[PDB]
C-alpha cells in the first residue's frame, strides 16, 4: 500500500530507513539503498570479549 | 587473541568498572575501587571506530537498479542479465562476510595486545618494589597510598624511593 | 597493598563470529547489515509514485478506458505495478517493443 | 613470523614427537623423552579446522553455467557475455590467490605465538628455580623427578617448594 | 602498532642513521655513533618487496575494452554494458583500497615486532651485566670497549666473563 511517509530508499516489500551498509531484504531497489547481500548477519565488535572473573 | 591477556593472565573482566575498556584496581588502607585508564581506552576507541566506519564509509551507495523485462525470444538475454546479478551478488556476500570475520578476529587481538601492554606499563614502573601474582596483579612490598597509586597509573612511579622499605619487607 | 590492571566486562550477550571460533560473546557490537522495511511505499525525498493500479504500462500509456484515473498524474518518483495487471491492451494485439518503452518510460 | 619462536629461540621441531603440535620435551634421572601438550595443540588444531573450513565453506557452489550461442550478427552480445566471464575470473582468482597468501601468513603466526606462550607459562612457574638456556630450555637448580615434570607441565608446579634447594644450587 | 616499540618503548627513530632501518647506538671511551643492523634490515626488507610485489604481480594487465555502441531500441542493453561497468568498477575500487588499508596496518605492526626483537635479543645477551633505561637504551655495567659492543651487536656476548666487574660496580 501506499501512504504518507518518505524515505530515502524503496524496496517491493517496503521502503527502507537505514544507514548501513547492507541489506537483505532484497535485491531490486529504487533509491539511495545499502548493498543487497545474502548474509543473514553481519555483526562486527567493537568492545572486548565479555568474560566476567 | 595471541597476546594472551583476556582470560589468560586476567582471569576475566571487571563488571564494576564502568568508566572504560581497560583499567585499574586497587586496594590500600585508605580504599579500594575500579578506575579506567583513560588514555589506552580512548586510544583503542579511536582506532576501532575507524576501522568500522572505514568499512561502511568505504562502501559506495546502492544506486536504483531493477529488473529488467525480457520478452519470449529473449532467454538469452534474461539469462545474462540473470548471470551478471548473480555473480555480482555471490562476490559481495562472499567478500562482506569474510571481511568480517577476518576483522572480527583481529579487533580481538587488538585488545588483547592493549591490555597485555599495560600490565607490563606497570611492571616497568615498580620493577623490585612489587611481585607479579596471578591475575594480572602487583602485590607491593612497600606501602602504597593513594598518592603513589596515582603516580603508578601515570608512569611517573619514582622507584628508588621505595627500594629500602621493599628491600627490608621482601626478607 | 595491590594494583592490578584488568579490563571491562558486562550483562551483553552481542555475538560475533570470528575466522577462529564461531561464537564470540562481547561487550560491544556494531550491525552492519539491514534486515527490516516498514512494508508500506513511500514518496522518494517528497515526490509520490505513479500507482498504476490495475494498469499495464501499456494500458496506461495507450489510454485504455479503464485507466482513466492514471491521466492527470503528470509527474512521479517512480511507478509501481500491480504483478499481475489486467487492464493492458483491451483490445488485442502485438505491442512492437515493449519492453523497450518500459526500459524507457521508466525514466520520465 | 613475528612472535620469534619458530627457527628463533628454538632452534628446530622435534622429529621425535608424534602426538601433537607443541610440547614438551624432558631430561631427568628417571628418564627422558617427548610429549605433547594436548590442551594447547587441540586449542589450536580447532582455530585452524574452523579457518579453513570458513575460507571452504563461506564459497557458494558453482551452478550451471554454460556459454551461450550467438549469431554472426550478435558479436556484441557475445563480446559483452565474454566480458562478464572474464571479469569474474579475474576477481575470483584474484581474490582466493591474495586470500590464501594472506591467511598462510597468518596460520603461521599464530602458530609462532603459541609456542612462544607455552614457553611463557614454563618461565612463568619456574621462576627462580630454573635458568633461561638457548632452544626453548629451562636448567633446574633442584632435582626435578617425574611428578615435578608433571607438575611444571600442568601448571601446577609448587614454587617455594624447591627455593632452599635452588638457592643453594645456584651459589 | 601492537608490540609498542615505534615511539613507544623507542621514543622516536634516529635521523642519523642512514644505512638501514633497524640498528643501534653506542658511545663507549673509544667513540660513539650509530650503525645499522644488516641482517634485520635485510630480512625486513625482502619481507615487504616480496609482499609489494605480491600485491602488483598477481594482478592482471587491464586488456582492451571499451564501451559499445547501442542504437536508440537497445537501451536495455546499453544498461546491461554499463551495469556490468560499474559493478566491476565497484568491486575493484572497494577491494584495492581496503586491502591498501589492511597491509599498510600490517606492515606498520611488521615494522614494530622487528626493532622490539632486536631489543630483547640485546636483554638476553647481556642479563644482569647492564640496566634497562628508557628509550629502548641498555646502561652497562662495566667498561664495554668496541670489541664489546661488536660482539653484544653479534649475538656473541660473553656474560659470565665480566661478570665480575658489573657485580662490583652494581653495589
Ligand atoms: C544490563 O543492566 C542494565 C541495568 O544496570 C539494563 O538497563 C540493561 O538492559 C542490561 N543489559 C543486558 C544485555 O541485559
Ligand atoms: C552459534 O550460535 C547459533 C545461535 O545464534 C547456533 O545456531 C549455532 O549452532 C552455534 N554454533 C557453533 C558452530 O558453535
Ligand atoms: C482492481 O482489482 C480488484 C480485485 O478484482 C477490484 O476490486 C478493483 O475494483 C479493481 N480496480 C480499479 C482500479 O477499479
Amino acid at each position: 500500500p501506499m501512504d504518507e511517509c518518505d524515505a530515502k530508499c524503496q524496496t517491493p516489500q517496503g521502503a527502507i530507513n537505514s544507514s548501513l551498509p547492507f541489506q537483505n531484504v532484497h535485491p531490486v531497489t529504487i533509491g539511495e539503498c545499502p548493498k543487497y547481500v545474502r548474509s543473514a548477519k553481519l555483526r562486527m565488535v567493537t568492545g572486548l570479549r565479555n568474560i566476567p572473573s | 587473541g595471541l597476546f594472551g591477556a583476556i582470560a589468560g593472565f586476567i582471569e576475566g573482566g571487571w563488571t564494576g568498572m564502568v568508566d572504560g575498556w581497560y583499567g585499574y584496581h586497587h586496594q590500600n588502607e585508605q580504599g579500594s575501587g575500579y578506575a579506567a585508564d583513560q588514555k589506552s581506552t580512548q586510544n583503542a576507541i579511536n582506532g576501532i571506530t575507524n576501522k568500522v566506519n572505514s568499512v561502511i564509509e568505504k562502501m559506495n551507495t546502492q544506486f536504483t537498479a531493477v529488473g529488467k523485462e525480457f520478452n519470449k525470444l529473449e532467454r538469452r538475454m534474461e539469462n545474462l542479465n540473470k548471470k551478471v546479478d548473480d555473480g555480482f551478488l555471490d562476490i559481495w556476500t562472499y567478500n562482506a562476510e569474510l571481511l568480517v570475520l577476518l576483522e572480527n578476529e583481529r579487533t580481538l587481538d587488538f585488545h588483547d595486545s592493549n591490555v597485555k601492554n599495560l600490565y607490563e606499563k606497570v611492571k616497568s614502573q615498580l620493577k623490585n618494589n612489587a611481585k607479579e601474582i596471578g591475575n594480572g596483579c602487583f602485590e607491593f612490598y612497600h606501602k602504597c597510598n593513594n598518592e603513589c597509586m596515582e603516580s603508578v597509573k601515570n608512569g611517573t612511579y619514582d622507584y628508588p624511593k621505595y627500594s629500602e622499605e621493599s628491600k627490608l619487607n621482601r626478607e | 597493598d595491590t594494583i592490578c590492571i584488568g579490563y571491562h566486562a558486562n550483562n551483553s550477550t552481542d555475538t560475533v563470529d570470528t575466522v577462529l571460533e564461531k561464537n564470540v560473546t562481547v561487550t560491544h557490537s556494531v550491525n552492519l547489515l539491514e534486515d527490516s522495511h516498514n512494508g508500506k511505499l513511500c514518496l522518494l525525498k517528497g515526490i509520490a509514485p505513479l500507482q498504476l493500479g490495475n494498469c499495464s504500462v501499456a494500458g496506461w500509456i495507450l489510454g485504455n478506458p479503464e485507466c482513466e484515473l492514471l491521466i492527470s498524474k503528470e509527474s512521479w518518483s517512480y511507478i509501481v505495478e500491480t504483478p499481475n495487471p489486467e487492464n493492458g491492451t483491451c483490445y488485442p494485439g502485438y505491442f512492437a517493443d515493449y519492453e523497450e518503452l518500459r526500459e524507457q518510460l521508466s525514466s520520465v
